[PDB]
């Protein structure tokens, strides 16, 4: 087998900015190596094929290049629809055709601090023996923020759960949702219940606070 | 032009069987191979298994050689791939996928995938409740109001307000898997305080394997 | 109708030790690998360089088949880069191999109660082999400053060892046969070719 390394597996850049991503083979492959192109929740597409071949349809800007261990897919020019993870893939020792763990390139835009919403549970829910309450950040950049939930003052650990939607088509923002579940009981034996969020958008953490 | 359209996918407990099959449109297919790839969603991608033309010599993949079979049928242009006892880390997104080259191989055209589950769960529509609006109602200051889906099993669910008629603003949360094995999300929307008062709003919940369409109104809060 | 020998190299009844690997050219027939990798389990079947799925669909000038018989575990060192044994002082294959590599477990037929020992591997050499080299000099192995003088002894030992082919081995060490398959592109009138 060939083991296939990417780099970086994260990045950040913004329009027309060249783009370089980097793939390491384990062993020499000459030039049997291709790319491909996958947007969150659609399929995978090629993009170039034999180190240094553009796919019919592919527009220009997408360039391959590399020799024996390590080859680097460059973009002139980043462009919006360019927002999604690239795969490298050598096809030299098969089978097995191994694919790389992947690069997700991201569009870099403006700080941006996140609305902070707190939901207390709903009594159809609370009759249903568990309390699960919410916290919304809406709309913040960079993707880093620090959620933190406190009930009666005492720091939350390992009951709750969140979930970050993909940058926005739109405004290339990031929303989060943070859900702390408890039994109905434990939750009447407290009052207050607090959501403190810490982001680079904001000078001080904020706190969202509600009482039962 | 080329088109691959996948199907099959669905619920299926460990150690049960599984049949998927890919229709293909668009070119001589007695003459390309063909490949099976999943993926696992967290994960990235990962090749299964690929068949020669015609069908001859078939390779698999380790961790996969005695448990699956791909097998093809020129006739009705149909890429079957038959999984049997199936794990819990099979659950993944599957590709069919084309070969092409003088030698080497690579994958030029996909299809859209088809979802595969394997969990011992137990199908189970989902508990829609409300995340009401915060009744402090200013002037402009855009308020958040949506709705929790949880206890569900399997993915998807598909969320809409207003039968599909609000787009701007809203935001559904990936869900996420319980420690009871059942899934949870939330699906949130932002409005401006003035409509609280004129607007009803209703989240449109629908998950087609336990055949359950819910109706949830989320209210301004009463006092 | 010709049709290359590939059933007389694969199903032969008794191959070669892997330090005299057999070396049978291919030329001037038509090839049809679809008569090879019967899938089953712990065959090995990689490709290194063509691909498989069009090795029907290609032509070459020569193909050449090496055949020799090794352990379960130094299966994998029977390919392009690897070091060991056998990759260094036995069977070596080059960096821009082109070709494949097919193994599959015989332990059914060269294993036998009180074990078939007739099956050898070179054990030390003064230097690795080259890509493609075939070594069956049974020159006693000098380790010591000594000149060991036709017998062994004190760092003295003899280059080739018996491998031990019993069929209550583990998988590890039950004889696998393996087939490699070097595919040539000169300039010439291609002659092996697929369907
Ligand atoms: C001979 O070669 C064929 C090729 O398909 C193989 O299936 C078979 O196992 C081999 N051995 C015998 C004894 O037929």
């Amino acid at each position: 087998e060939i083991v296939l390394t990417q780099s970086p597996s994260s990045l950040s850049a913004s329009v027309g900015d060249r783009v370089t991503i980097t793939c390491r083979a384990s062993q020499s492959i000459s030039s049997y190596l291709n790319w491909y192109q996958q947007k969150p929740g659609k399929a995978p597409k090629l993009l170039i094929y034999d180190a240094s071949s553009l796919q019919s349809g592919v527009p220009s800007r997408f360039s391959g290049s590399g020799s024996g261990t390590d080859f680097t897919l460059t973009i002139s020019s980043l462009q919006p629809e360019d927002f999604a993870t690239y795969y490298c893939q050598q096809s030299y020792s098969t089978p097995p055709w191994t694919f790389g763990q992947g690069t997700k390139v991201e569009i870099k835009r403006t700080v941006a601090a996140p609305s902070v919403f707190i939901f207390p549970p709903s009594d159809e829910q609370l009759k249903s023996g568990t309390a699960s309450v919410v916290c919304l950040l809406n709309n913040f950049y960079p993707r880093e923020a620090k959620v933190q939930w406190k009930v009666d003052n005492a720091l939350q650990s390992g009951n709750s759960q969140e979930s970050v939607t993909e940058q926005d088509s739109k405004d290339s923002t990031y929303s989060l949702s943070s859900t702390l579940t408890l039994s109905k009981a434990d939750y009447e034996k407290h009052k207050v219940y607090a959501c403190e969020v810490t982001h680079q958008g904001l000078s001080s953490p904020v706190t969202k606070s509600f009482n039962r | 032009e080329v088109q691959l359209v996948e199907s099959g996918g669905g619920v299926v407990q460990p150690g049960r069987s599984l049949r998927l099959s890919c229709a293909a449109s668009g070119f001589t297919f007695s003459s390309y191979g063909m490949h099976w790839v999943r993926q696992a969603p967290g994960k990235g991608l990962e090749w299964v298994a690929v068949i020669w033309y015609d069908g001859s010599n078939k390779h698999y993949a380790d961790s996969v050689k005695g448990r699956f079979t791909i097998s093809r049928d020129n006739s009705k242009n149909t890429l079957y791939l038959q999984m049997n006892s199936l794990r819990a880390e099979d659950t993944a997104v599957y590709y069919c996928a084309r070969d092409e080259g003088t030698m080497t191989t690579y994958f030029d055209y996909w299809g859209q995938g088809t979802l595969v589950t394997v969990s011992s769960a137990s199908t189970k529509g989902p508990s829609v409740f409300p995340l009401a609006p915060s009744s402090k109602s200013t002037s402009g200051g855009t308020a958040a109001l949506g709705c929790l889906v949880k206890d569900y099993f399997p993915e998807p669910v598909t969320v809409s307000w207003n039968s599909g008629a609000l787009t701007s603003g809203v935001h559904t949360f990936p869900a996420v898997l319980q420690s009871s094995g059942l899934y949870s999300l939330s699906s949130v929307v932002t409005v401006p305080s003035s409509s609280l008062g004129t607007q009803t709003y209703i989240c449109n919940v629908n998950h087609k394997p336990s055949n359950t369409k819910v109706d949830k109104k989320v209210e301004p809060k009463s006092c | 109708t010709n049709l290359c020998p590939f059933g007389e190299v694969f199903n032969a009844t008794r191959f070669a030790s892997v330090y005299a690997w057999n070396r049978k050219r291919i030329s001037n027939c038509v090839a049809d690998y679809s008569v090879l990798y019967n899938s089953a389990s712990f065959s090995t079947f990689k490709c290194y360089g063509v691909s498989p799925t069009k090795l029907n669909d290609l032509c070459f000038t020569n193909v050449y088949a090496d055949s020799f018989v090794i352990r379960g575990d130094e299966v994998r060192q029977i390919a392009p880069g690897q070091t060991g044994k056998i990759a260094d002082y036995n069977y070596k294959l080059p960096d821009d191999f082109t070709g494949c590599v097919i193994a599959w477990n015989s332990n059914n037929l060269d294993s036998k109660v009180g074990g078939n020992y007739n099956y050898l591997y070179r054990l030390f050499r003064k230097s690795n082999l080259k890509p493609f080299e075939r070594d069956i000099s049974t020159e006693i192995y000098q380790a010591g400053s000594t000149p060991c003088n036709g017998v062994e002894g004190f760092n003295c030992y003899f280059p080739l060892q018996s491998y031990g082919f019993q069929p209550t081995n583990g998988v590890g060490y039950q004889p696998y046969r393996v087939v490699v398959l070097s595919f040539e592109l000169l300039h010439a009138p291609a002659t092996v070719c697929g369907p």
